């Protein structure tokens, strides 16, 4: 009804480009409005709509549906079952550049990552960074364009710095982690400590004050 | 006593922080000549971690204070006496746990993560040996730690990733070696900068299970690193 | 062995964080029969506050523990023989101390100071033996905590100064051994009321620079105080 009116709207506004996306999830967690949303995002939209997101400006008529029905698939989606492994890289700087180490953050547009490593980093040698997260969408059954097998990240997700570090090539080469993972997550239970590892980890006097 | 009913005393001694009992019953579950399972070495290593430890903060300690309290031919032989009592433990505790990983821990490990922890474990025991040890016993001991360190850092380059965080620990305990038993700081770096060269160049093979363990350990490298070239 | 040699060893053994060796060190110079100057007094306390206090933690640890997993029979068991090997280690411990207590400690004391440290202590090492002793020992054991602490009590009322460290620091454990060993906060409260609003009353007179020891216990009795009453 409101899917239906929002699927409604993206054909009404992008025809055969939205509309050849239909039916792509024949699992079918996301609706056809989500669905859509997501492959029009996925295929070319990524660009404009992330450039708009970023620099804060007013979303266009079209643009307006092809977020509303993104946040649509984030809800009904949710954090996952197991960790996924993912990576993104970029040209130039990123929004978790001023995020220190330790230290959480977002990039204001959506975070569209990969499951390959080597297609990370076919969109920059600027910044490659590592994503370890839950709540992310397989897109790669509606887009997959030079196999990117994308895991899209909701807009302003916000991501902990578990290292960031620079290449003797000068590449920064980042770790980020989704922040609702908590802390106690990355961890293989008390290797860390059995590692003894080589690192640096109110009363005065006799009267037993109890 | 059974080998799970051991375990659990050791898991309970643990919360107690009664380590020296965890040692104990530790070191009962590896004489039974029995490959231990991940959660028994990490068991075992953290107690004698504490145990060694224990002692070898009390020895810093005291020969902090052998040096600060100087005049009395009798006041400092109280100190080199109390030094000497810590030394004979610190150098028992090494021995139990040396003799553990010569015949039953490192002979028994038949997968190569095991084999590196176990390896890197034996240099870590020499080490601390090193650190009390004197002239001819001391060349023996450092000998020893760096040849421990040594076999285990050619196995961990052939079978494991860049990131795995044993791989990474070794290296960073190696290069600790290097900087505090051979005093070569150049030795140190080189090896620190080479580990996470390596690490940094390869952060695709990162575990989901343990990534957050990696990052950390790599990040002690790059400080020492970044601390150890300057001025 | 030599007093001074002893004494400096357990100097040593504290710095070093060895409290066990500091115990058998200041044990030893106890054993020699002679009364013990404020430094001795100190380094005694200390080694077996440390070395009580230890067992003290494990065993509450292990009791949490017991209770909170009773799912399996044998596990469970395990659980048992442990607390119960730590309340051996406890009962040893507080045996040594109230053993050094009744033979040297307060026989050998004769200033008031003295003889009111070592029998609030010789409530203290019972309040222990209290908490993990059971049925007619327990019975015991909190007959005598409660006698000693009573016996220190009167002589710091005659013979010292409400705003001494030694009387409060009595009085902060006596309210304390009411409100956990006997679970009488109204015996609690009403004992640390009187020692805070008699201190309170004459605090006038601060003792020069001693006038910092006395305020951080007269804290901790009129903190206690005002969590009790909830
Ligand atoms: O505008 C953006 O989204 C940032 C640049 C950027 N875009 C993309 S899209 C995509 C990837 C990627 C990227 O790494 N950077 C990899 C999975 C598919």
């Amino acid at each position: 009804g409101a899917d239906k009116a929002l699927a409604d709207g993206l054909v009404k506004r992008f025809g055969a480009d939205a509309e050849k996306y239909l039916g792509r999830q024949p699992g079918g967690i996301h609706s056809d409005a989500e669905v859509m949303a997501l492959g029009l995002y996925t295929g070319i939209h990524y660009a404009d709509l992330n450039r708009a997101l970023r620099q804060g400006q007013e979303l266009d008529a079209g643009q307006k549906l092809i977020d509303q029905g993104m946040s649509a698939a984030f809800e009904k989606s949710g954090q996952a079952e197991q960790v996924v492994k993912t990576f993104r890289g970029t040209r130039g700087g990123d929004a978790f550049n001023a995020v220190e180490e330790g230290k959480v953050g977002h990039d204001d547009g959506y975070l569209s990552t990969s499951l390959n490593p080597g297609v990370a980093r076919s969109f920059g040698q600027g910044t490659i960074s590592t994503v370890f997260g839950r709540s992310g969408i397989d897109v790669s059954g509606i887009s997959n364009y030079k196999n990117a097998k994308a895991i899209l990240y909701n807009k302003e997700t916000d991501m902990r710095v578990l290292l960031s570090a620079s290449d003797e090539q000068g590449v920064t080469r980042r770790v980020l982690e989704e922040a609702a993972l908590g802390e106690l997550s990355g961890h293989s239970q008390g290797l860390l400590d059995a590692l003894d590892l080589a690192s640096k980890p109110l009363r005065m006097r006799g009267l037993d004050l109890a | 006593m059974d080998k799970s009913e051991l375990v659990q005393k050791a898991k309970l001694a643990e919360q107690a922080e009664r380590y020296d009992d965890m040692a104990a019953a530790m070191k009962a579950v590896t004489e039974q000549g029995h490959e231990l399972s991940n959660e028994e070495r990490n068991l075992l290593s953290v107690a004698y971690k504490n145990v060694v430890g224990a002692r070898r903060s009390s020895w810093r300690v005291i020969s902090s204070i052998e040096q600060k309290t100087e005049r009395n031919e009798k006041k400092q032989q109280m100190g080199k006496e109390y030094r000497e009592k810590i030394e004979a433990e610190l150098q028992d505790i090494c021995n139990d746990v040396l003799e553990l990983l010569d015949k039953y821990l490192i002979p028994n490990a038949t997968q190569p993560e095991s084999k590196v922890f176990y390896l890197k474990m034996k240099g870590d025991y020499f080490r601390y040996l090193s650190e009390v040890a004197s002239g001819d016993n001391k060349q023996t001991t450092v000998s020893n730690s760096q040849q421990a360190y040594q076999e285990a850092f050619e196995i961990s380059k052939k079978e494991m990733q860049p990131t795995h965080p044993i791989r990474l620990g070794l290296a960073l305990n190696f290069s600790v070696f290097y900087y505090e038993i051979l005093n070569s700081p150049e030795k140190a770096c080189s090896l620190a900068k080479t580990a996470f060269d390596e690490a940094i160049a390869e952060l695709d093979t990162l575990n989901e299970e343990s990534y957050k363990d990696s990052t950390l350990i790599m990040q002690l490298l790059r400080d020492n690193l970044t601390l150890w070239t300057s001025e």
